[PDB]
RNA sequence: CCUACGGGCAGGCGCCGAGGGUAGGGCCCGUGACUGGGGCGAAGUCGUAACAAGGUAGCUGUACCGGAAGGUGCGGCUG
RNA sequence: CGCGGGGUGGAGCAGCCCGGUAGCUCGUCGGGCUCAUAACCCGAAGGUCGUCGGUUCAAAUCCGGCCCCCGCAACCA
RNA sequence: CGUGGUUCGUGGAGCCAUGGGGGAAUCUGGGCGGACCACCGCCUAAGGCUAAGUACUCCGGGUGACCGAUAGCGCACCAGU
RNA sequence: GGCGAGCUAGCCCUGGCCAGGGUGAAGCUGGGGUGAGACCCAGUGGAGGCCCGAACCGGUGGGGGAUGCAAACCCCUCGGA
RNA sequence: UGCGAAUGCCGGCAUGAGUAACGAUAAAGAGGGUGAGAAUCCCUCUCGCCGUAAGCCCAAGGGUUCCUACGCAAUGGUCGUCAGCGUAGGGUUAGGCGGGACCUAAGGUGAAGCCGAAAGGCGUAGCCGAAGGGCAGCCGGUUAAUAUUCCGGCCCUUCCCGCAGGUGCGAUGGGGGGACGCUCUAGGCUAGGGGGACCGGAGCCAUGGACGAGCCCGGCCAGAAGCGCAGGGUGGGAGGUAGGCAAAUCCGCCUCCCAACAAGCUCUGCGUGGUGGGGAAGCCCGUACGGGUGACAACCCCCCGAAGCCAGGGAGCCAAGAAAAGCCUCUAAGCACAACCUGCGGGAACCCGUACCGCAAACCGACACAGGUGGGCGGGUGCAAGAGCACUCAGGCGCGCGGGAGAACCCUCGCCAAGGAACUCUGCAAGUUGGCCCCGUAACUUCGGGAGAAGGGGUGCUCCCUGGGGUGAUGAGCCCCGGGGAGCCGCAGUGAACAGGCUCUGGCGACUGUUUACCAAAAACACAGCUCUCUGCGAACUCGUAAGAGGAGGUAUAGGGAGCGACGCUUGCCCGGUGCCGGAAGGUCAAGGGGAGGGGUGCAAGCCCCGAACCGAAGCCCCGGUGAACGGCGGCCGUAACUAUAACGGUCCUAAGGUAGCGAAAUUCCUUGUCGGGUAAGUUCCGACCUGCACGAAAAGCGUAACGACCGGAGCGCUGUCUCGGCGAGGGACCCGGUGAAAUUGAACUGGCCGUGAAGAUGCGGCCUACCCGUGGCAGGACGAAAAGACCCCGUGGAGCUUUACUGC
RNA sequence: CACCUCGAUGUCGGCUCGUCGCAUCCUGGGGCUGAAGAAGGUCCCAAGGGUUGGGCUGUUCGCCCAUUAAAGCGGCACGCG
């Protein structure tokens, strides 16, 4: 769970890579059920819109599937656990015996050779998917859907999970990984276990380079720039932010809360 | 050194060429400017 | 050069070699602006921690804090 | 030289605006409690208000001059 | 209610237009005469067309107290070269 | 109101390039070690914004040049590779 | 309608001036020829320079520059008979090369559809879009000039028709395949190269020697089928089937049974192959280039050997590595006297490019410009290797002014006695060092480093003996790593060329990286990493009027914003003010509601206008919280049994009065503080003290190994830096022939002193000095040139930036 | 102070090259002395010539080391880009 290295060059001296002992046999990624070309692109129609990005590794694309009710009844056989560039979480390939393979966001536990299966029916155990009002309460699940039918959206990064706290009306109550309190409906798909794969959060890159590979280009500091380009720059020279510390487009980025307050989903959720 | 023209035949089209003029609104006004004044070539060759 | 000459001596070269030189280490001693605590010194300053529930039982390993003794937390011992 | 503030019992601070009244803590002195000291309690004394002028009926107080005190300023050069 | 138009810059601010809300009547119905009311008058909104008198000069011609090759059009000449 | 990313900056798609030498990570195999281990040793192995250095990318110090060979150049030197 | 001025405008001609220059210091010399004319054109001979190029081949770009004849006014930095120049004529040949009647990539465009005052913006399919995918030509000959294009030889593709043989054929649809990273790498080949005592070949014996296993030159290229050698790809059969938006017999999944190997099948590479073709030196021809002979040329062995080929090869690794068509399979309509598949035969096969330059005199730089320009080839020998360095092959060049001379001075070089940093802001600069092998190597450390630490020894040639490996048969030969011994020569053996000076000690930044294109490369930016904060997903945030899009086909181990900046030990107190967060109360508050009451006009019903109470959001007030939020973090006085100092005390104020650590510092004013160290001497440097003008904890505090073309201090080494200069070399300067600029310029017949003058006089006064005109030199003056001062002020001039300035959006 | 110069009179220090003044640092000649001698003190004459090398700092200056007959002051656009 996690590699070292020995202090051969700066840099390498604190830098950790992820182990890939999970990864069953795989290299290659399974073309049909994806990959599909993924395409590289750091703005919009013309304009940056998302600053410091660009570069790095070039990537395929694994479709995966966020919503199982797709063929509930139908059990699978988890045939491979593979390395996804495009999430922190590991993919498994499912072999489902209508024929038809899936790759699914592989959860803790989940060993190649199990059964698995999505349904109203559907054994409580690991891999498995269904409705979130046939889940025993206090059971941790993940890739939760927000609404029936709309996919999974929720607890999907590796090593995070919800914890379904109660029951009450059409809804449930989740605790989420953020540690809020929210309400979701009954209806609405999740998969027991957690999400696996969670030393992810231990890596250290190591050297700027690393940052580099993964499409993450240097971010300046508004310290660093002049007044025409950021509230925080001028000066002679260091210099305090001298206003309450503020974003290159003028709004303040210590506390000043921003979600819309009359937003209609304010009545299905209750914390942080 | 590296100075600023680097000609290109196809660059020169895509960008100056009749065509391309008139697309755009404002293209096709160059248009309409140059053959009032009776250039002999509306284009770049 | 000498013969008692298929030799000896002078003389030449080589080895090692006292030591001198260049360079880098190791141990010990002396000394140094300044700095750390320590001991000792008839009658200096500040408090009162301990000895009698020592007037907050005490001591204790640790940890933080405070002019100072010390105080507090955690656990321990009863002396 | 500039600008602002300040000088009041032995110490440190009020009162100066809005003229007529000098007030606070500490200290000092006398007496209590103690075997004694300190703490504590009861009493008391002590200042012309930096200085020299002017205004006023009257000046710590309002005005001007000198003397110190604190702070800021002294940039383009 | 919010604006534009008129000489009108919120003014006593009508008139004409209209983005928003409300929302009629058919001659005894409606609009206007500078807030508003009365009186007295003018005129018939919410469909459409309509010559001429008017503007301009790429073009043709006629004229000049207009230029005469550094002038006159940038170009009298193969110049928008 | 238009014209410009054929210079320059960033990003996107598709290709190309990096002489030669050095250092010798993990892992692996073996031997030792232990109750089992950690671990040690040898070989093997060939990692790295690792080392030296051409191409290539640079532009550090000095000299020259200054109506220049040059509206940024030349020589020596130097950085990455 | 009158010009002398506007750093006026257009034009012409002057001055500087026969002056600077004539564009890389790779280099020239003679003979012959041509011609009106020759250093400059042609030819020969000699000399020099490039050779990972300064040679050759592509791609861009250029667009007649290409070959030939005639020609020299201009262009050519001189000349010109010459030319890339003037005139004319000629020259570019493709089913197989490139591109198109193929595919898709970013992106573009865009039926449907969405949005926008108009213009127009978006957008699924589709379409366009290439140096990527797909796709059939190799060798040689020929022209003044084109050639994989013409030709010769051998070989191949598609399309149409027909014949035969085979099968359910049939698509834009289903499936497979195409199909993919980086580093390292095996086997076997090829290109390429070396050697040969072997094969072929004109000749050669000089100058002392050599007729010799001598010298010199060459010893190949292409090639179907078949055949070998080496590799790539691939399991076969059966049953079940609900998945691959219809249907599949195909693919997927399951079961069973046979191979598990490349066996077989298939594809590619290389060898061989019918035949075809090339074929040196030297000599002879005349060139302006080529042509004859050599020739019935020979045409073979050995060795080195790729980064290229077999290719979709193998291993490892994490950052996880296009698409679509061709192709194959599957079935659907449909058709199955169709159709498709195989073989053979006959016919058919279009459009564009093709000259020449292409690291450059033909491209980008106003120039025949010392700059810039992407891909491939790039031989030999030596040097550890190499694309490095020296010389050299093929090939190509001497750079489009020359001849002299031998000053100063300048540039680029070489050497220097004694000294050796005394130079200077500074060892700036230069020198020293320098490759390989061996011995050897400290503090400290994050255990990797520091290390090429430092400091040393070896280094050539000759003979003798000897180990191991590759290729061959184990063998010889050839090639490759060595080892031991005895000797030879010089001042010197990496004998030339390419090739670190070292150490000690501070500051800043952890580190590799990034930057002010053209005065700053840094202690600035970035960086892994720490913290705060926002964000539940139609996320926040960003772009846009919108649609839409990025975020992300991501989901809190995620994304945005901010500060800090590896790592180590740490990061204190203040919430009074400002920000942010929380607070269903209360205060205030707009439109609106509400209307108590009032007013205007009517005879009146009425019409019309004011208008209190009270009910009405956010915001603000108010109550709280919050420090890796903006920020802040005290004054006077006294006191100890020498003195001094003050652990202690008094009092005033605050929201709280700066903790650890550090400190004359990238911070210290006084200041060269004081003391110690270094030095003969130290304003700097190092250590320390603390009186911190005016350090102090994520605008982080104090440290830290390694790292640095950063900045400071010291020493050793070595020196022309210096005492202090000297000599020498070459390119200029100078003279001669050719060509011939420039800024500047009121006109000039333009001297010194002491005065005077708008206060610094060639130009005025007095006196002094002084024949007329040049050339080489120096730079004191002409308030010398250049630029309508960038500093300063002024203008109710401008512009970027800020904020609790104003007012808006 | 604001008189020439803002359609430009380049600014400290060093280097180089000097030239001038004398109110003389040394050497020469003097008077006086509280001048025994030697050595000084002070004033007068005198500008011919001479007036060192180093450490520190950008420094001028100054401090210091080692010498010296002496380690002189000033002007020349604080002489001289
Ligand atoms: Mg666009
Ligand atoms: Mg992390
Ligand atoms: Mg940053
Ligand atoms: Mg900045
Ligand atoms: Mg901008
Ligand atoms: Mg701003
Ligand atoms: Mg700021
Ligand atoms: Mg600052
Ligand atoms: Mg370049
Ligand atoms: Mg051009
Ligand atoms: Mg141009
Ligand atoms: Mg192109
Ligand atoms: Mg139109
Ligand atoms: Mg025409
Ligand atoms: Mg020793
Ligand atoms: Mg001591
Ligand atoms: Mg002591
Ligand atoms: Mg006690
Ligand atoms: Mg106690
Ligand atoms: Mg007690
Ligand atoms: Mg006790
Ligand atoms: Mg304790
Ligand atoms: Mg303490
Ligand atoms: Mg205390
Ligand atoms: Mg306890
Ligand atoms: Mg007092
Ligand atoms: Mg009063
Ligand atoms: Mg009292
Ligand atoms: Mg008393
Ligand atoms: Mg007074
Ligand atoms: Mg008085
Ligand atoms: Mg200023
Ligand atoms: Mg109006
Ligand atoms: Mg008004
Ligand atoms: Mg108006
Ligand atoms: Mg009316
Ligand atoms: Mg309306
Ligand atoms: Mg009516
Ligand atoms: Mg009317
Ligand atoms: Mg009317
Ligand atoms: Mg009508
Ligand atoms: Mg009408
Ligand atoms: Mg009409
Ligand atoms: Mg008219
Ligand atoms: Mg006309
Ligand atoms: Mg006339
Ligand atoms: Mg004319
Ligand atoms: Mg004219
Ligand atoms: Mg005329
Ligand atoms: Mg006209
Ligand atoms: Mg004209
Ligand atoms: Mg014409
Ligand atoms: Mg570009
Ligand atoms: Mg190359
Ligand atoms: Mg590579
Ligand atoms: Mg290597
Ligand atoms: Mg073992
Ligand atoms: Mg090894
Ligand atoms: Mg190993
Ligand atoms: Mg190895
Ligand atoms: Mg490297
Ligand atoms: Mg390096
Ligand atoms: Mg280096
Ligand atoms: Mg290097
Ligand atoms: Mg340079
Ligand atoms: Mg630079
Ligand atoms: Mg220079
Ligand atoms: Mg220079
Ligand atoms: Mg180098
Ligand atoms: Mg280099
Ligand atoms: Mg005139
Ligand atoms: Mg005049
Ligand atoms: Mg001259
Ligand atoms: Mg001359
Ligand atoms: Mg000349
Ligand atoms: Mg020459
Ligand atoms: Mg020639
Ligand atoms: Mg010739
Ligand atoms: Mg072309
Ligand atoms: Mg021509
Ligand atoms: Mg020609
Ligand atoms: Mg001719
Ligand atoms: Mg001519
Ligand atoms: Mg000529
Ligand atoms: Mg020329
Ligand atoms: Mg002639
Ligand atoms: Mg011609
Ligand atoms: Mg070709
Ligand atoms: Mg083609
Ligand atoms: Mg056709
Ligand atoms: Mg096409
Ligand atoms: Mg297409
Ligand atoms: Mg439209
Ligand atoms: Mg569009
Ligand atoms: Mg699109
Ligand atoms: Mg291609
Ligand atoms: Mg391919
Ligand atoms: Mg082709
Ligand atoms: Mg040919
Ligand atoms: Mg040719
Ligand atoms: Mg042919
Ligand atoms: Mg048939
Ligand atoms: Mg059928
Ligand atoms: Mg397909
Ligand atoms: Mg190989
Ligand atoms: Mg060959
Ligand atoms: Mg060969
Ligand atoms: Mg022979
Ligand atoms: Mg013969
Ligand atoms: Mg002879
Ligand atoms: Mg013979
Ligand atoms: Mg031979
Ligand atoms: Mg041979
Ligand atoms: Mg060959
Ligand atoms: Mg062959
Ligand atoms: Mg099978
Ligand atoms: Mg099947
Ligand atoms: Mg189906
Ligand atoms: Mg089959
Ligand atoms: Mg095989
Ligand atoms: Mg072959
Ligand atoms: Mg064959
Ligand atoms: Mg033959
Ligand atoms: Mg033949
Ligand atoms: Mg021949
Ligand atoms: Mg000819
Ligand atoms: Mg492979
Ligand atoms: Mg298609
Ligand atoms: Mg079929
Ligand atoms: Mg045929
Ligand atoms: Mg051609
Ligand atoms: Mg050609
Ligand atoms: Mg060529
Ligand atoms: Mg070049
Ligand atoms: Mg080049
Ligand atoms: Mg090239
Ligand atoms: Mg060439
Ligand atoms: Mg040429
Ligand atoms: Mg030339
Ligand atoms: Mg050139
Ligand atoms: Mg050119
Ligand atoms: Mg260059
Ligand atoms: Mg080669
Ligand atoms: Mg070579
Ligand atoms: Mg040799
Ligand atoms: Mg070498
Ligand atoms: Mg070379
Ligand atoms: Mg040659
Ligand atoms: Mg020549
Ligand atoms: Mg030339
Ligand atoms: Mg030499
Ligand atoms: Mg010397
Ligand atoms: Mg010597
Ligand atoms: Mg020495
Ligand atoms: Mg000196
Ligand atoms: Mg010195
Ligand atoms: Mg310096
Ligand atoms: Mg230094
Ligand atoms: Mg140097
Ligand atoms: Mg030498
Ligand atoms: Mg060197
Ligand atoms: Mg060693
Ligand atoms: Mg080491
Ligand atoms: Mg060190
Ligand atoms: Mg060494
Ligand atoms: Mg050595
Ligand atoms: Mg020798
Ligand atoms: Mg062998
Ligand atoms: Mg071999
Ligand atoms: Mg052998
Ligand atoms: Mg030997
Ligand atoms: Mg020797
Ligand atoms: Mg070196
Ligand atoms: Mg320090
Ligand atoms: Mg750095
Ligand atoms: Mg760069
Ligand atoms: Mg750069
Ligand atoms: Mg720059
Ligand atoms: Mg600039
Ligand atoms: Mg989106
Ligand atoms: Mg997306
Ligand atoms: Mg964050
Ligand atoms: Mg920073
Ligand atoms: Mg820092
Ligand atoms: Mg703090
Ligand atoms: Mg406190
Ligand atoms: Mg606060
Ligand atoms: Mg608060
Ligand atoms: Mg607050
Ligand atoms: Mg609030
Ligand atoms: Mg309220
Ligand atoms: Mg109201
Ligand atoms: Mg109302
Ligand atoms: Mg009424
Ligand atoms: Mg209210
Ligand atoms: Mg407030
Ligand atoms: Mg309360
Ligand atoms: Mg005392
Ligand atoms: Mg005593
Ligand atoms: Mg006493
Ligand atoms: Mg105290
Ligand atoms: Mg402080
Ligand atoms: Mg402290
Ligand atoms: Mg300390
Ligand atoms: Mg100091
Ligand atoms: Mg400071
Ligand atoms: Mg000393
Ligand atoms: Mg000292
Ligand atoms: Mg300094
Ligand atoms: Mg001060
Ligand atoms: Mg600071
Ligand atoms: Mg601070
Ligand atoms: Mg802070
Ligand atoms: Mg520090
Ligand atoms: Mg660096
Ligand atoms: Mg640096
Ligand atoms: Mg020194
Ligand atoms: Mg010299
Ligand atoms: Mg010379
Ligand atoms: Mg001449
Ligand atoms: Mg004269
Ligand atoms: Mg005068
Ligand atoms: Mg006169
Ligand atoms: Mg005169
Ligand atoms: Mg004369
Ligand atoms: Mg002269
Ligand atoms: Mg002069
Ligand atoms: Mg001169
Ligand atoms: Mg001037
Ligand atoms: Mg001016
Ligand atoms: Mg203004
Ligand atoms: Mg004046
Ligand atoms: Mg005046
Ligand atoms: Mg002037
Ligand atoms: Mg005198
Ligand atoms: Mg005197
Ligand atoms: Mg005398
Ligand atoms: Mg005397
Ligand atoms: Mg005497
Ligand atoms: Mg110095
Ligand atoms: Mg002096
Ligand atoms: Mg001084
Ligand atoms: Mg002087
Ligand atoms: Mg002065
Ligand atoms: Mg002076
Ligand atoms: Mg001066
Ligand atoms: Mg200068
Ligand atoms: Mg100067």
């Amino acid at each position: 769970a996690v590699k070292k290295f020995k202090p051969y060059t700066p840099s390498r001296r604190f830098m950790t890579v992820a182990d890939f002992s999970e990864i069953t046999k795989t290299e290659p990624e399974k073309s049909l059920v994806k990959p599909l070309k993924k395409t590289g692109g750091r703005n919009n129609q013309g304009r940056i819109t998302v600053r410091f990005r660009g570069g790095g590794h070039k990537r395929l694309y694994r479709i995966i599937d966020f919503k199982r009710w797709d063929k509930v009844g139908i059990p699978a056989k988890v045939a491979a656990i593979e390395y996804d560039p495009n999430r922190s979480a590991r993919i498994a390939l499912l072999h489902y015996v209508d024929g038809e393979k899936r790759y699914i966001i592989a959860p803790d536990g989940l060993q190649v050779g199990q059964q698995v299966v999505a349904g109203p029916d559907a054994p409580i155990q690991v891999g498995n998917a269904l409705p979130l009002r046939f889940i025993p309460v206090g059971t941790v699940v993940h890739a939760v859907e927000l609404e029936p039918k709309k996919g999974a959206k929720l607890a999907r990064a590796a090593g995070t999970s919800a914890q379904i706290q109660g029951r009450e009306g059409d809804y449930v109550i989740l605790r989420l990984p953020s540690g809020e309190l929210r309400k979701v409906h009954g209806e609405c798909y999740a998969t027991v276990g957690a999400v696996g794969n969670a030393d992810h959060k231990n890596i250290v890159l190591g050297k700027a380079g690393r940052s580099r590979w993964l499409g993450r280009r240097p971010h300046v500091r508004g310290a660093a720039m002049n007044p025409v380009d950021h509230p925080h720059g001028g000066g002679e020279g260091r210099a305090p932010r001298g206003r309450p510390p503020a974003s290159p487009w003028g709004w303040q980025t210590k506390g000043l809360k921003t979600r819309k307050r009359r937003k209609p989903s304010s009545r299905f959720i209750i914390a942080r | 050194m590296k100075r600023t023209w680097q000609p290109n035949r196809r660059k020169r089209a895509k960008t100056h060429g009749f065509r391309a003029r008139m697309r755009t609104p404002g293209g096709r006004k160059v248009l309409k400017r140059r053959r009032q004044k009776g250039r002999w070539r509306l284009t770049p060759a």
